[PDB]
């Protein structure tokens, strides 16, 4: 055993001396020799040599392509690595002990510094052995997740970030394994594809906080792995596309959003897809009829880049979709309607340019515009026949005709005749009969349901007509006449001609359900005509008086339905942005006289702002907006900028159901959250459109909201607008995330929040909780909050008193926000959560530090953190906390405090073959924490169906858990006192025990 | 249609499922499987598991499974719901041929359930739910549908053989033997190639078990193993990581296969085995000299086994004279 | 033997509950005699056995006897208090044994102390849970026991 | 032959639709995505005539001359040699490897002061 150890070790010396091309011959002989001798040292040496060899090559490769000092060229380096990996893999196929050593050597929570691009590529090729397939792939999955947890933990702390020099991450490591796999590493791809699918299956979004972000990163890595492997390796792409389509083409209604983005990215290389894997798309197209409507629309939008460039795929899609049209089975014509709508709103040119002995002939015929127009018109005629189907099918067509009419201008006439004819079925052309529309004809009774979305039909007509009269001009003269007729007759309607103040309006009776459904249609019609009368005749008084009367018709029926007991607004986002701008910040004498009609109605102000809030909320929930151009991120972003400017101006210009200014502040909070969530790269352009860098513009907005909060605080307690103050802090919290922490602007935000917390003593607990959470979020990214935590504990101790009931605790009054009512359970629960974060950071250092063996600077910082956190706990362990969750959380946190102390002692137990600071920390814990923990336990216990048994058996855990933690700590202090020959138990008193004795 | 009205007609559809003909079984089931919602999946599939008996007759059964394979091809929930029905069952009597056939179909068709099928299979075998007779009956009468997925079955058999429980190991060995017996020539070569990998793996448990399977295959079907001798001969190149006890067994199966028949194919292997040992007996390496003695004594046992002409008697005698001299 | 005594249910015969309670009292007396023998035999192998198996006896007590005490505390009150009071004398000697192990810093002995201390305190909290289930929370009251030697000499 | 056309006819409606289906990815990368192809790299040895370096194939001998000069006006003082032959300052490494080198190993260049 010793003799074979020397011969291999001497050969590892030859690794750095012998030529690179000579290594693989040496490895094979030394690997097979390892069968009868040492096994771990053989694999560890090969892995260590190439890990440093690759690292040295990476360092020297970076730089200009001008003359460089390169030892090993990348071409031969990947060749020797690739053939040596195959040598190791072949050895495992005959040994099974070398493979177990490799997994055990590369076992991961710990950073696992032995992981490298060479070792990861070695592990991936090992997965070709079915025995080690699941075992190795589980190792790689755990490594990336832990690596992302480490990355998230470092970025969220400044204390932790200073002490840890940066290290590479497994996610970065695997990506360059894919990059290096181009050099004939075909033995890696199969395990590389399997790992990418495991990462995306195990950590895909299951929507159907702390751990959600690292899970999203692991899923993204799988998509990056699968996408990059698709481009490089031609023989694995057909398996990637087939597996991707398997998770997407289902009726299981499982969350597949991540899979659809990967499929959309793969088909961006359409010629790359058509060359090898094109049948998989065609078989997927065959199942489109059986898929649900939601799946078909999302699947077709994913393979849209493929359809844009390829004629055969469009021909295959049309061929399949045409069958679904003629298919008698329902729920499949719905997918055909979606297929034609998506295909007709995106492509101006459609159409092409068999039996056993039937072949296709390449006819060289020029493209005919007339033939294409006839082809497109025939499809629209097939869509017109679908306006007699279920209300769901009509809804898609109304939403889709506007996009179709904007893409294909030749079909504009077909749309209007199709739309006008449908309106005639419900429009009363008699110039004096009321109501203007036959609301009973839109209802299907068989159970009373809705047959025709008449309000959505009018919305499509109004938008399509508006586009018509401004685009194709440089039926239409009759469409304005009808809409004008509907406008006037709806206003003079007495709200009884609809058979609607309260007849039944119930949710169970048939007539009640019909009235509720009919109530939505008339309100939706009012919204559409409000949009219509705004643009026509420009800013004329008479039309605006008709909007207010139309709104009152909508508002009155909205009130009656709300009080007895919703739906989206039919206004487009562009109109809401345009309406708000004129309604608040338009100053032109011609416009002023007409706009005074709309500005005088306060309820119209509520409606206009609230609809804008609805539009923003749809963006956050869904990612797109309901109205026209509601799935175009560029136009949504432009509308957010204009809406923000109006809401920002209104809130700042005039201070204060809810008032208009409060509504504008509420909308501002949603927009800031929505902009950062979706339009992350447009933040500089978003802040630019409000009237340097992101930090300078953000600070200007931040200081604007800072002054507003100062005015609320400066007022009296009864006048303190709690709702606005919390909403202001939410705005400041979101904006402060944009500042760079290493900047004078960030320091001012931290310095302003600290001053507010130290001087204001509001009685509202929700405001205090939000303000302190802002202070701690800012502070943690600046420095360790242990000093801040220690000062807050002294305030909680001062207000709530001491458990001794015979000594007086002096009131520090470090922060005025920590008053007698907010001290518990608001500040106490808040600081305990922050101290729990501090312990999780320190315990991460010790784990990283212990597994490592700069041991000197990290040890001092850890001891300094635990030394300060001891004083924080020393204050709370002798506070008369209420019997609720404050005691339970402190007991659980004290257990975490002692667990971390034990982990530190066990570290020095491993290293001591004891500095003065560690001496003082052990002495400090035994003089200020341990004796007072026993006093707290006595304090807590003395003062005071099947679920009752559960509650009492749950209450019996926390105190024994702490006693175990203290005794476990003193056990390892005895072990350290023996190894280090210094008695650490002289600092510790004797353990105090309790005896129950019933009265 | 009305969900309640659709439920009632589907219940009547499955009510008389036993009394219907054979050719309509695909289309009637084709209706039911698509007539499944998210919540109703578990309850419907459990009924269909028991309401189905299955006891152009050979073709229509294949058509039935072809419909099911297409029906669950894009449906993971239905495939997963089938296994839950089998997992919940705790009585051996309920398990039938149709039960085992479906469990293999889900394995081959959908790869997202490889692990879940494996874990449940271990429990059923270990608890005695799945028996040799159920496996024997499954292959015997429904090898037409199983033959399509011989690669999938052998991957399942190979994984079962890596276990540490004799019940699982015995079943995995049986899965190898039944695949060799009922499938075609190409999948038989896969069976032998899979066994050779186990013998060269290094595990004492796998090498011992795989050698027993090879001996059973030789005794059962010497003619089929006769043309697979090239791969079996390849194990002789990896005698370094094989114990002397297993070397004796490896020579026994090689010797009993070479002398099973008197055809011209055997005579090529017989003289091939003589020369392999002849060049091991004379090897300067001492370990291979001992391997030659073990192999030559083993061959002489089959050579002189009593059930022998003079020319055979002098041939085995000459082999012993060679071993004595070396 | 103690692990095999089930608490049964509250709907069993009163004599059955009385018999089990009498059975538990004998087990505690036998435990008391065995534990008290560490005063004369105070070698490490004896203390290791007493320290290791004292924890297991207490764990079985609060898992098997405590549910029985929940069922029968109103009808049987003097017996339950007598059983708990006598068992309290035994647990005090377990505490002194834990202190004795830590004072002499015997690594082989102190490696059982943390788990026995948790179960010793878990018993104390379990008694209070019993009183709450019988609406006697105000009857519960703790006190700090004096640290004693193995012989019984106070450590101060 | 997948598709044949004249150069000027690519703009037509029929040809453009046909080009989208026939043009392969390796032509799309350069003509549409405007990506830049790889730069081939030729490593070589600098040794004193009596430290491996990797450079672009297009690198001139002058660049290698000045690198040695900084290691130890550059044109006048330093003459580079290969196979005991003088190297033209304007000649590139790619040409040197092909004509003068006449060997199957990494190109070796020898530097000596003029």
């Amino acid at each position: 055993a010793e003799e074979v150890e020397f011969v291999v070790e001497k050969a590892l010396s030859m690794f750095s001396k012998m030529n690179l091309q000579e290594i693989p011959p040496l490895v094979y002989q030394l690997l097979v020799l390892s069968s009868k001798g040492s096994r771990k040292s053989v694999l560890e040496g090969i892995i260590a040599f190439f890990s440093a060899l690759d690292k040295q090559h990476n360092e020297e490769q970076s730089g200009d392509e001008l003359l460089d000092v390169v030892t090993v060229p990348s071409g031969e380096l990947r060749h020797v690595e690739g053939t040596i990996i195959l040598h190791i893999v072949f050895a495992i196929k005959l040994d099974y002990e070398l493979g177990r050593e490799l997994v055990k050597h590369l076992k991961v929570g710990d950073s696992n510094n032995n992981l490298s691009p060479f070792s990861i590529a070695l592990l991936l090729s090992v997965t070709r052995i079915q025995r080690f397939q699941d075992q190795v792939l589980d190792l790689l999955k755990t490594s990336v997740v832990k690596s992302f947890k480490d990355l998230q933990l470092l970025q969220g702390s400044k204390f932790l970030q200073n002490l840890v020099p940066h290290r590479s991450y497994v996610s970065t490591m695997i990506l360059e394994v894919v990059k290096n796999s181009v050099h004939s590493w075909d033995h890696v791809t199969q395990g590389l594809v399997e790992l990418g699918f495991i990462l995306m299956d195990s950590y895909g979004p299951k929507k159907v906080s702390l751990s959600r972000m690292p899970n999203q990163h692991a899923c993204k890595l799988g998509a990056n792995i699968l996408l990059e492997t698709f481009k490089i390796h031609e023989m694995i792409r057909q398996e990637i596309l087939e597996q991707v389509l398997n998770r997407v083409v289902t009726r299981a209604s499982s969350p597949i959003s991540h899979f659809l983005d990967l499929l959309s990215n793969i088909v961006m290389y359409a010629p790359l897809v058509l060359q090898s894997c094109s049948s998989k798309v065609t078989e997927a197209f065959d199942y489109l009829s059986f898929l649900p409507l939601q799946t078909v629309q999302r699947l077709l939008k994913a393979v849209q880049p493929l359809l844009k460039v390829s004629m055969s795929m469009r021909d295959c899609l049309i061929l399949v979709l045409r069958k679904a049209m003629f298919a008698n089975q329902l729920d499949a014509r719905k997918s055909a309607v979606a297929g034609f709508l998506l295909l007709l709103k995106n492509f101006k040119v459609l159409g092409s340019l068999l039996s056993v002995s039937q072949v296709h002939v390449d006819v060289h015929s020029h493209y005919n515009s007339v033939a294409n127009e006839t082809f497109c018109l025939e499809i629209m005629d097939s869509l017109r026949r679908c306006l007699s189907q279920q209300a769901d099918v009509r809804l898609m067509l109304y939403e889709g005709f506007y996009d179709v009419l904007r893409r294909n201008s030749q079909l504009a006439n077909s749309v209007m005749q199709t739309l006008l004819s449908q309106l005639k079925q419900f429009y009363e052309p008699k110039p004096d009969l009321l109501p203007p529309l036959k609301l009973e004809a839109c209802i299907l009774t068989q159970k009373i349901s809705l047959q025709e979305p008449l309000d959505y039909l009018l919305c499509c007509i109004q938008h399509c007509l508006a586009w018509y009269k401004n685009t194709v001009i440089p039926f239409y003269e009759d469409l304005d006449d009808i809409l004008e007729s509907i406008t006037n007759r709806m206003i003079k309607s007495e709200l009884e001609d609809f058979e609607l103040k309260s007849a039944d309006f119930s949710q169970s009776t048939s007539i009640g359900i019909k009235n509720n459904i009919c109530a939505f249609l008339v309100m939706g019609v009012c919204e559409v005509l409000i949009e219509y009368n705004f643009s026509i005749s420009s800013f004329s008084k008479n039309r605006f008086e008709d909007i207010l009367s139309l709104f009152m018709c909508y508002k009155k029926l909205s009130d009656i339905l709300n009080e007895k007991a919703t739906s989206d607004s039919l206004l487009s986002m562009k109109f809401v942005s345009s309406l708000l701008t004129a309604l608040f910040r338009d100053s032109i004498q011609s416009h002023q006289e007409s706009l005074s009609v709309l500005r005088s109605s306060n309820e119209f102000m509520r409606y206009a702002v609230n609809v804008a809030l609805q539009k923003v909320q749809q963006l956050k929930e869904t990612g797109h907006v309901s109205g026209p151009d509601g799935q175009n991120p560029e136009k949504i972003f432009q509308n957010l900028c204009d809406i923000t400017r109006v809401l920002l101006w209104r809130y700042t210009s005039i201070p204060t159901g809810k008032s208009i200014s409060l509504l504008c502040l509420e909308g501002l909070q949603k927009i800031f959250s929505a902009v950062q969530q979706f339009y992350q790269p447009k933040i500089q352009q978003f802040l630019r459109a409000l009237d340097v860098s992101v930090t300078q513009r953000t600070a200007f907005q931040i200081r604007q909201f800072q002054r507003s909060l100062l005015n609320l605080l400066s007022s009296q307690e009864e006048d303190f607008n709690s709702k606005e103050a919390l909403l202001l802090v939410t705005v400041l919290t979101s904006l402060s995330k944009l500042l760079e922490p290493s900047s004078p602007q960030f320091v001012q935000m931290l310095s302003w929040t600290s001053k507010i917390c130290k001087e204001n003593s509001r009685e509202d607990a929700l405001f205090c909780k939000s303000l302190m959470n802002l202070l701690f979020s800012l502070h943690v990214s600046y420095k360790s909050p242990v000093i801040l935590l220690r000062d807050l504990s002294q305030d909680i101790h001062g207000h709530l008193g001491d458990i001794d009931q015979d000594v007086e605790v002096e009131k520090t009054n470090h922060f005025a926000i920590v008053n007698l009512r907010t001290a518990a359970p608001t500040v106490c629960l808040l600081v305990l959560s922050q101290a729990e974060k501090v312990l999780e950071e320190v315990d991460w250092l010790i784990t990283k530090l212990k597994g490592q063996v700069p041991n000197q600077p990290v040890e001092k910082a850890i001891i300094m953190q635990l030394g300060t956190l001891l004083t924080f706990f020393h204050e709370l362990v002798q506070t008369a906390l209420p019997s609720g969750s404050c005691v339970d959380t402190l007991l659980k946190d004290l257990c975490k405090m002692y667990t971390t102390l034990t982990a530190l002692v066990r570290y020095y137990l491993q290293v001591c073959q004891i500095p003065k600071n560690m001496e003082k920390l052990v002495k400090l814990s035994g003089s200020h924490l341990t004796p007072l923990c026993y006093s707290f336990i006595s304090y807590v216990q003395n003062k005071s169906v099947a679920t009752a048994m559960a509650r009492v058996l749950r209450e019996t855990k926390p105190i024994p858990n702490l006693i175990f933690a203290i005794e476990q700590y003193e056990k390892f202090l005895i072990h350290l006192s023996k190894k280090s020959k210094v008695n650490l138990m002289q600092h510790m008193k004797l353990s105090t025990s309790r005896d129950f004795k019933i009265k | 249609l009305d969900p309640n009205f659709l439920l009632k007609v589907r219940q009547l559809v499955m009510d008389k499922l036993s009394s219907i003909r054979l050719e309509d079984l695909p289309v009637i089931i084709k209706f039911i499987l698509h007539s499944v919602t998210a919540m109703d999946t578990l309850e419907v599939i459990s009924e269909l598991r028991e309401k189905l008996d299955l006891q152009s007759g050979q073709s229509c059964i294949i058509l039935l499974f072809d419909v099911i394979k297409s029906a669950i091809r894009y449906e993971k929930t239905i495939s997963e719901a089938w296994i839950k029905a089998i997992e919940n069952t705790a009585s051996v009597s309920e398990h039938k041929v149709f039960d085992l056939v479906m469990l293999f179909i889900i394995y081959s068709t959908n790869t997202q359930t490889k692990k879940y099928i494996d874990r449940v299979l271990r429990n059923k075998i270990r608890s005695g739910c799945i028996q040799e007779q159920l496996l024997q009956s499954t292959f015997s009468v429904h090898y037409l549908v199983l033959k399509d997925m011989c690669s999938s079955i052998l991957s399942l058999a190979q994984s079962l053989l890596h276990s540490l429980d004799q019940s699982i190991i015995s079943f995995g060995s049986l899965l190898y033997k039944y695949a060799f017996k009922f499938f075609d020539t190409y999948c038989q070569q896969e069976v032998v190639g899979a066994l050779v990998t186990h013998i060269c793996s290094g595990n004492e448990a796998e090498v011992d078990t795989a050698l027993d399977v090879l001996l059973e295959l030789v005794v059962l079907n010497p003619s089929a193993m006769m043309m697979n001798a090239v791969f079996v001969k390849g194990i002789l190149d990896y005698l370094d990581n094989i114990s002397p006890q297993q070397i004796r067994k490896l020579f026994y199966v090689l010797s009993t296969l070479a002398f099973s028949k008197q055809n011209e194919a055997s005579s090529h292997i017989q003289d091939d085995m003589h020369l392999v040992i002849r060049k091991q007996l004379s090897s300067t390496v001492f370990k291979y000299k001992l391997i030659g003695i073990i192999g030559a004594v083993t061959m002489a046992g089959i050579m002189a086994a009593d059930r022998l002409s003079d020319e055979q008697c002098t041939q085995v005698t000459s082999l012993l004279q060679l071993v004595h001299s070396c | 033997t103690v692990k095999k005594i089930e608490p049964g249910t509250a709907a069993d015969s009163q004599q059955i509950h009385e018999e089990k309670l009498l059975y538990w009292n004998m087990a505690v007396r036998d435990f008391s005699i065995l534990i008290n023998l560490i005063k004369v035999f105070d070698s490490h192998p004896v203390l290791h056995v007493c320290l290791k198996y004292g924890r297991l006896f207490v764990e079985a007590f609060l898992k098997q006897c405590m549910p029985l005490l929940d069922f029968s505390f109103r009808k049987h009150r003097e017996d339950v208090l007598s059983l708990l009071e006598t068992f309290q004398l035994d647990t005090r000697l377990l505490h002194h044994l834990c202190g004795h192990s830590k004072i002499h810093q015997d690594t082989r002995l102190t490696q059982h102390v943390p788990l026995l201390k948790k179960t010793l305190e878990l018993l104390v909290c379990r008694v209070k849970a019993m009183l709450t289930l019988n609406n006697c929370r105000e009857a519960f009251w703790l006190g700090n026991l004096k640290n004693r030697d193995l012989q019984g000499e106070e450590i101060k | 032959t997948l598709f044949r056309l004249l150069c000027r006819d690519s703009g037509g409606e029929t040809e453009s639709m046909l080009l989208n289906e026939t043009v392969p990815q390796w032509v799309i990368d350069i003509t549409v995505d405007k990506n830049m192809p790889k730069f081939n790299k030729i490593p070589f040895y600098l040794q004193p005539h009596a430290d491996r370096l990797s450079a672009s194939d297009m690198l001139q001998v002058r660049k290698v001359m000045e690198h040695v000069y900084e290691k130890i006006l550059a044109e006048e003082k330093i003459e580079l040699l290969c196979q005991d032959q003088v190297l033209d300052p304007n000649m590139d490494l790619r040409t040197v490897k092909h004509f003068i080198w006449k060997s199957g190993g990494d190109l070796t260049l020898h530097y000596r002061q003029k």
